[PDB]
């Protein structure tokens, strides 16, 4: 007979002692640990809600890829990559580049908890997390790379992070700043918490959804799959938070929370925002951006923080009016700058997406229109190169993303500056600005691909020369990804 | 010399990075704005003349005054608006 | 227009068809792309310099880490079919020896061995899971790193055995202490200073190369010859099955890791300098590993020999290793 | 370490022994073993080429069915079924209903092998045999299961068997004379060699490829998985024909693969052969039914028969002219009895499907197109009517299925018949009336629906009463597989 | 037109979900349609004959065998499941215990004890075998023939272990015949005799309903107390251990055999007359029985003492089934 | 009475059962064959007229002589051919 898990858990997590060849801060240093001056014993009080021991866990993963890569392996010799239409395509290509890799250092993130972590339950949980990752790290190798002979652009499934392609930097800058140099505490607020907890969870439900309509039940099953090992890892900075709260720490963790929740959302505003509302065809769409952060991300973050004692960010307001704007502009960039990226941006502007884009964002034609008016225009009067870029745009030195905002008749795109020694630094939103100033010591020396550029590293100073320097070349340098097909219904 | 500023066109949805002379004149640094943005996804306007303020303050230039008069930090913003 | 490759453009010219291990464990870490500056944010950070100190600048030098293979080529997939297999046997012992009361039949001195032997190991090898995750995060390659990984899991797994049995211990014998008492014999008993003292200080080694060497190359061997080879022979001898077979399996365990630091030196050896380098740290720390090896083994009977063979074989590792 | 598969596993069919309290033809029955006088000794030189164990068995088979389920629960809410082809999924019906419980008894013509063959290795590959039709019993009944909410059809995939419906005789009429009431030696011949080798290991292969080509990659999946196990059972015939062959029975050998072979061919006929050349769409045709049979069974056929030792059919000139014929005849039969079967007959005559007939079968149009020129006339000069029966068609003795041939410019519809004690029996070819000859004993008293009919075995004695006879109501009764919309092309 | 089911038809109104279970294993023989005439042709077949005289004929009756139910619920997709489960651990076993030479270790006594009372055991497992595949291809309803099917798979299971057990014996001694003596042992030593005697008749014994009792109720228990309870408690004690866990193995196949063997008899007593039925041939084939556990057992060392312990536990299963 | 016969009919595939009368002409016999196979799969033919004759040895019946003079085993099969 083999006992009840209940029976012997705790012995599992009774793991701390009390050093003594060695002082507890050299074995926990502070800038590892986070520990926060709370004792080892308050954070013994650590308790993951969703327990699980090894066994399990073998055995679980186990048949999940068994059915993740035997789907696959069914679907493989269907090709139906190629019969899928462009915007998804594209949906995936970018999803593999900005992800893959990004994946993998998640389990190098979860290494830090799993070693410097003071809490015994959070170091064993933190252990699979590390396992979660490798394998999600893993899997979305494996799966793009069938890929390979279709497009040179599926190289970047592996390729992407290791460039200085904007989008990259933007994607290195976010992660970074959240899991791989954060103390072990604060990893488990900002990544887990935030951004796994808060985001991802709920969005690979979503893209799971969406893979399906598309007709691509192999991308599909490979999301679902994925998802459901997101609430293992992602429970663990509840248990921190409370411990912080409960201790003389509330201002510490609500600052971190308010810091990775909007680093979050601008990533999220930039690769998802854009998908779902443009990338997608319309009879696929079920809802918008805005209704789905509303209904699936927006409400979760208040009842979270709620239940754990926290308060709103002071930002909250300003990032609801936001979700109307931010990431139509942050579209038009992607688009207007396609050879910039590596997949095929799709305008989603024809007639009756820009209708239906007006009834889910009224005063969308009034303002984003306007833009995507002159843009028509140019490709019906064979004037298309007006529709690509002569230089490049402002880059926030927070979220490395293009400084945008509403245009048209409702003209409001605005610059937080900032003058910090003798640099003058630009910011696309005050709480990116703010995400500066309460740490600068953390963004100081750094530059963005504008900064870079007016500092002569890019050369050629010239637009080939920066297409060179972010490891772009003809090939894998984004277009439109119906080939201007939707250009037909204006002419 | 060339003197690096961050264009917000009036009616475009971003500031970009566009590169004057210390030399230009406020009617010739809107000029070189108004390239890569007029025409590209902001629609012209005859009856207007465009005009050259500071972002961070709102002050505005006179038509003249060049870039080297203006006291400017480098990639320093500043706002393209139509007016008369 | 760039042709698409038949592989990742970095495997090209491979001469051979990447298998799946090479396809989704190589060139990974990116932090490696920039050594100035590791990280996308200012290059002052402490965790900039953390990598910049223990990372890149570690003794133990090579052009080109990536190239390092694990000899297992073990995959997130593959690991966990043979450790599903390997747990569906020792869950299986777990199972079956407890349905024919296989731990009612052990003598009363013999569970005394096991509450000062056994169980507190639960500590050494979750201590030995924090080591191999610090490898883990401060290695310079993707395919290193990796093998810390499963390694790592591999300590949890151990560290799962031992909670296990320790409740089942408890259950059938209340009045021993089991899974109360195992940290102040940790922490208290002179049979576990040598080991305890080993690894605190090899947990502060924060050098990759040192890391490697110090948990791989000299505290895993004395541990694993020490409390699974010696305490399973003993227990065998002793009548405890159960132990015996347990030990052996995680033994398995403790081999392949054996497999992939041996190759790491391997590679290590081509860049003239290394093994001086790696003979170094094991001469910083092998006088620790026998000072672990002699608490423990002493206390056990026949503890003489079991210090003797133990010391032995730990060192033989190295030995083969070509240090 | 473990020891190597051929180091011991001869002993794990050393199994015979000397009985002693019991003689030996107690023990093995001569009805049920059918030694044939070859001693114990002799029939231990039975060797399986393709051997395998129990634990390699679970591993593999329990995988199996991880990657089969895995792949049906993901494509589950996909609910293909209801966008396919008509064609197909007539397709399925037929396949589920005439197979399932076939295939489960199957499991039990296996089990004759497993105890009454005094081959050990025939003995215990047999024991696999019976866990093979176990699964494939179970897996056809799960699967055709999801869409029990679609259409009373799908009912039938566990009810045909049980029902009189003549296509339901037919299949129990082949199927009860080959694996069900044979001596063990038999069954390894006429099931496993004939049919399994012979017929449906490539058959379920050229199956797989067509669900994959209508789209249906749930069935796709089923049966490829299910046809990987094949081979390991389908191999038991061999040795068994070597042994007979190498002793004094290679007549008797002979004659049962002569009727094994024939017997296949007719139920193939009428399941297979309208499938490929009438119900998959034009576009999706590699080959006919025809070619089919020539590349992937006939060839292998005659290699078998010569590499064995023995010869080919007396009937195999006319087996090979008959691919021109049958099979269209057994077409134009289901599909103008509709209402007497469970599925929906696709017609497939319209003016392409017609020109590809002339193209595979030359002289289509100048035959069997005369009868489909009839019919089409009268949908389109609105007289259905006249294009579903009014009477019963003239049924085989033997393979229970109706007496057709050519027609048109080419009449050439012939009858069997043969007066055997007082009753005139009537026969579809040649083969089926010699298949009762050599065997009367067999056959004698069986009746067919026609002959039941004929005694007032079914009342009342009408087309209505036939129909609750064969357990057929509207809600299964077949019709038009297209809803006649082929029609239009006509008008 | 009739309307689709949320079920087979032939399972509506049942008042709960249908299980897996249920939906592949329910009424699915056909030949049960037609007593008279059990398969598509003639009547006087001899296998028409012998359907009807021994299934259809038999005494032990009931008016809804498919309403028989497998207490453990097997399926093919769930015995693969749980058997490649307890594959891996008995593989294990042999793996590791091969690793530690466990048969290097055993006497010389005991290596003569296995040639005689265990190895030979191969003939009785596949003798076993192939007396439920009988039953399954005999029975009146599919669930029935269903527990059948994978107790037959269990049964070449078993032969199996002992088919690999015997090759590593006889390369570890490869003096003593092994795998070359078993016949004659099998054939000619009195202490297989009585289960040799045993399963020659009860291999003959046609009916359905008496070839249930005659192998299932009677012969199993037997043999399984004989060759899995008291050998296994003997090679233990003498020190083997991989024998005194293998036994235990299969030991969880055979209970669960009687455990559906057991349900089958419970809904056999709901009709009127078939305790009888049951106690009738019981009493006909237990006298067997007893002169099989007493040849095998009382060679055995104890042997009077395992053959009143097998004797009263094999009992013991007929008497709590109510019998 | 009734008395049953299967009919081959030409030009058309399959041989149906076709239940006659005892009394009926070879004509009449024809006829109740034609019902089944006339316009329903086979073209009919006014210039030529029905006959039939005996399947098995190509006997010719009158268009006269019934059933009951024709001397068929129940169920025996009869072509129904076309001619003069
Ligand atoms: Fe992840
Ligand atoms: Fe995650
Ligand atoms: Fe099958
Ligand atoms: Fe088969
Ligand atoms: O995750
Ligand atoms: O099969």
């Amino acid at each position: 007979s083999m006992l009840k898990r209940e029976d012997w858990y705790d012995l599992t997590r009774t793991t701390n002692w009390t050093p003594k060849y060695v002082t507890e801060n050299e074995l926990f240093p502070e800038e590892m640990s986070g520990a926060r001056g709370i004792s080892m014993e308050a954070w013994e009080k650590y308790d993951e809600p969703y327990k699980i021991t090894y066994p399990e866990y073998v055995s679980i993963q186990r048949e999940k890829d068994s059915g993740a890569y035997s789907i696959k392996a069914a679907l493989e010799r269907d090709g139906f990559v190629d019969r899928a239409d462009p915007g998804w395509v594209s949906t995936m290509q970018l999803h593999f580049g900005a992800i893959a890799l990004e994946e993998y250092a998640a389990s190098t993130a979860e290494a830090r908890m799993a070693r410097f972590a003071k809490a015994p339950g959070n170091r064993n949980m933190a252990t699979f997390g590390m396992m979660d990752e490798n394998r999600h790290g893993q899997i979305q190798l494996y799966f793009p790379y069938a890929n390979v002979k279709r497009s040179r652009k599926w190289d970047w499934a592996h390729k992407a992070i290791h460039t200085n392609e904007w989008a990259a930097i933007a994607a290195r800058s976010f992660f970074d700043d959240m899991m791989m140099t954060r103390d072990s505490v604060a990893v488990s607020i900002m990544l887990t918490f935030a951004f796994e907890t808060g985001f991802t969870n709920m969005q690979f439900l979503g893209l799971a959804a969406d893979a399906a309509e598309a007709g691509d039940h192999t991308f599909a099953s490979l999301i679902s799959s994925i998802q459901t090992d997101e609430s293992r890892h992602a429970q663990q900075g509840g248990p921190s938070l409370k411990i912080l709260v409960e201790n003389g720490k509330k201002d510490e963790a609500q600052q971190m929370v308010d810091v990775a929740i909007w680093r979050s959302w601008k990533l999220f505003s930039v690769l998802t925002g854009p998908i779902m509302d443009y990338y997608t065809p319309l009879e696929s769409r079920n809802q918008s951006f805005k209704e789905f952060m509303l209904e699936w991300i927006v409400a979760q973050f208040e009842r979270q923080l709620l239940d754990l004692g926290l308060d709103k960010p002071w930002y909250w307001d300003q990032f609801m009016q936001d979700l109307d704007e931010t990431h139509h502009g942050m579209h038009l960039g992607v688009w207007y700058w396609r050879p910039t990226v590596w997949w095929d941006p799709a305008a989603g502007v024809s007639p009756e997406e820009r209708e239906w884009l007006e009834e889910k964002y009224p005063g969308w034609n009034d303002t984003w229109g306007q833009c995507w008016d002159v843009i028509t225009d140019n490709l019906v009067n064979g004037k298309p190169e007006l529709t690509v870029p002569e230089t490049l745009p402002t880059i926030c030195n927070m979220c490395n993303l293009p400084i945008a905002h509403t245009p048209g008749n409702k003209w409001n795109v605005k610059d937080y500056q900032l003058e910090y020694e003798g640099r003058l630094y630009h910011f696309g939103s005050e709480a990116d600005r703010w995400c500066f100033q309460i740490d600068p010591e953390r963004y100081k020396n750094h530059t963005n691909l504008v900064d870079r550029f007016l500092k002569g590293e890019i050369q050629p100073a010239d637009l080939a020369g920066a297409l060179m320097y972010m490891s772009l070349e003809p090939g894998v340098m984004g277009d439109d990804a119906h080939d201007y097909e939707w250009v037909k219904a204006y002419q | 010399a060339t003197f690096p500023i961050m264009s917000n066109f009036e009616r475009d949805f971003v500031i970009q990075l566009v590169p004057v002379d210390t030399e230009d004149t406020m009617d010739q640094v809107a000029e070189k704005c108004a390239y890569h943005s007029i025409n590209r996804r902001v629609h012209p306007q005859p009856e207007k003349i465009l005009r050259v303020r500071r972002h961070e303050d709102g002050t505005l230039f006179p038509r003249g005054m060049i870039v080297s008069d203006a006291g400017l930090r480098p990639t320093e913003t500043l706002d393209i608006i139509f007016m008369d | 227009a760039l042709k698409p490759l038949k592989t990742w453009s970095h495997l090209a010219g491979n001469r051979r068809r990447p298998s799946e291990y090479e396809v989704v464990s190589t060139n990974l870490h990116y932090f490696t792309d920039n050594p100035e500056r590791p990280w996308e944010l200012d290059s002052n950070l402490p965790m900039q310099t953390w990598y910049k100190k223990y990372c890149f600048d570690s003794p133990l030098k090579h052009d080109d880490w990536n190239a390092f293979r694990d000899p297992d080529q073990l995959v997130y997939r593959t690991y966990n079919l043979l450790q599903d297999g390997q747990e569906s046997y020792v869950q299986g012992l777990f199972d079956q020896l407890n349905d024919r009361g296989h731990d009612q039949m052990l003598t009363r001195e013999w569970v005394e061995t096991l509450a000062r032997f056994y169980t507190p190991a639960r500590y050494l090898f979750h201590a030995l899971q924090m080591g191999s995750v610090y490898i883990h995060q401060i290695a310079p390659a993707s395919t290193i790193t990796n093998c810390a990984t499963y390694e790592t899991a591999d300590h949890l797994r151990w560290l799962t055995h031992t909670a296990y049995r320790t409740r089942e211990l408890a259950n059938c014998y209340p009045d021993v202490g089991f899974g109360k008492r195992e940290r102040d014999v940790w922490e208290n008993d002179p049979a576990w200073q040598g080991f305890r003292e080993l690894i605190e200080k090899a947990l502060i080694a924060w050098d990759w190369g040192e890391a490697f060497t110090a948990i791989n190359l000299v505290t895993k061997p004395a541990v694993e010859e020490a409390l699974l080879q010696q305490l399973g022979s003993l227990a065998q001898s002793e009548g405890d099955t159960l132990l015996g077979l347990l030990a052996q399996a995680q033994k398995r365990d403790a081999e392949r890791h054996r497999r992939w630091s041996s190759a790491l030196v391997k590679m290590a050896l081509e860049k003239e300098g290394n093994r001086e380098v790696l003979q170094k740290w094991v001469a910083k720390w092998e006088p620790l590993a026998d000072k672990a090896i002699e608490a423990y083994c002493s206390a056990l009977p026949d503890g003489e020999n079991a210090i003797v063979e133990a010391k032995s074989a730990s060192r033989y590792v190295r030995q083969m290793m070509g240090l």
